[PDB]
């Protein structure tokens, strides 16, 4: 099944820092890739439901963008609230992956 | 007496289309309509146009524009056009007898399909009449049969009104998923806001 | 506005089945699909199936594909899923999501989520 790689597993940066998480799929996908935020002890959280579309009520201090097998989601400042850990889906195909996830540390 | 570019980039290259369920309408005014960038490239396979060609597009002024997007499976593309009968028509997406405008479809079975899936997009298989010309119905009651009311999905004629393709890369090209846009023009005299890259 | 409640947490010993439910409230039923997503302590995501109760079609992963059934119940809105023949790695926490696919043009992302049931086997 198709399989994804989230690199770095864990960042870490300090307030008003910016942060870059790499998304790489085996097999290419037509933009169909959605990151989630996770808080510790707590349900993910849907921020970005298309390659560079935001849910509504999301802050626009996040970003995403990226097509085929390489995608970036990133955060233009980090506020205190923004430390999670961020995962990436692929669902191109039926069997939705998961990436690894990227712990996010102050 | 204008300069900036119509948005067709954000229609026709949009990941997301709507569900021939609800389609979507996007208005386009003040802006030049080239439509060169359109019939010139190759993943649009299908354009044909009523009461105008499509040599004559770039050449033309036009009132009003619209353009409506929406995914079907290939042999219901034949049921986007002026006077047509089916599902499609009857109940989600109806043209007018005097249309003047063109229909975009294309090929999207990479896109829009997934191996048991494909659950996106959904149409309208039961209504009480046909629709009206660029008629939109989002509701979705139950189909009462009559003989006893309805509160959910039961037997007889009580059936639930819409159902999905599920588009899946083992359907045949009738079967698989198309992309299409429709755009709308109005040929009234001044003022006019859509005009061609002319001199 | 939609909301997803799920049942208990369960300890079981290896060898039982699970029969956890979250109940769909506000809106109406015949507008919700029902996701169940797997995390093992300290680990990633997974994805174990996907119901559509209205159109009566379940689907699995290639994993749990004959071990995992998806269910739902209409009457009471609780969409059912269960785990047969559980062993130690079975543990991890189970959340019951909302699809968004099952809309207009909309897609399998995950819109809203459960409170999720804490699953352990000891």
């Amino acid at each position: 099944d198709i399989q994804m790689t989230q690199s770095p597993s864990s960042l870490s940066a300090s307030v008003g820092d910016r942060v870059t998480i790499t998304c790489r799929a085996s097999q290419g996908i037509s933009s169909w890739l959605a990151w989630y935020q996770q808080k510790p002890g707590k349900a993910p959280k849907l921020l970005i439901y298309d390659a560079s579309n935001l849910e509504t009520g999301v802050p626009s201090r996040f970003s995403g963008s990226g097509s085929g097998t390489d995608f970036t989601f990133t955060i233009s400042s980090l506020q205190p609230e923004d430390i999670a850990t961020y995962y990436c889906q692929q669902y191109d195909n039926l069997p939705l992956t998961f990436g690894g996830g990227t712990k996010v540390e102050i | 007496n204008i300069t900036n570019l119509c948005p067709f980039d954000e229609v026709f290259n949009a990941t997301r289309f709507a569900s021939v369920y609800a389609w979507n309408r996007k208005r386009i005014s003040n802006c030049v309509a080239d439509y060169s960038v359109l019939y010139n490239l190759a993943p649009f396979f299908t354009f044909k146009c009523y009461g105008v060609s499509p040599t004559k597009l770039n050449d033309l002024c036009f009132t009003n524009v619209y353009a409506d997007s929406f995914v079907i499976r290939g042999d219901e593309v034949r049921q986007i056009a002026p006077g047509q009968t089916g599902n499609i028509a009857d109940y989600n997406y109806k043209l007018p007898d005097d249309f003047t405008g063109c229909v975009i479809a294309w090929n999207s079975n990479k896109l829009d399909s997934k191996v048991s899936g494909n659950y996106n997009y959904l149409y309208r298989l039961f209504r009480k009449s046909n629709l009206k010309p660029f008629e939109r119905d989002i509701s979705t009651e139950i189909y009462q049969a009559g003989n006893k009311p309805c509160n959910g999905v039961a037997g007889f004629n009580c059936y639930f009104p819409l159902r999905s393709y599920s588009f899946r890369p083992t359907y045949g090209v009738g079967h698989q998923p198309y992309r299409v846009v429709v755009l709308s023009f109005e040929l009234l005299h001044a003022p006019a806001t859509v005009c061609g890259p002319k001199k | 506005q939609v909301q997803l409640v799920q049942s208990g947490a369960e300890v079981k010993k290896p060898g039982s089945s699970v029969k956890v439910s979250c109940k769909a409230s506000g809106g109406t039923f015949s507008s919700y699909a029902i996701s169940w997503v797997r995390q093992a302590p300290g680990q990633g995501l997974e994805w174990m199936g996907r119901i559509i109760p209205i159109f009566g079609t379940a689907n699995y992963a290639q994993k749990f594909q004959g071990r995992v059934t998806i269910t739902a119940d209409e009457s009471t809105s609780t969409a059912y899923m269960e785990l047969s023949s559980l062993r130690s790695e079975d543990t991890a926490v189970y959340y019951c999501a909302s699809l968004a696919s099952y809309s207009s043009g909309w897609e399998d992302v995950f819109d809203i989520w459960g409170q999720g049931t804490m699953v352990t086997v000891s």
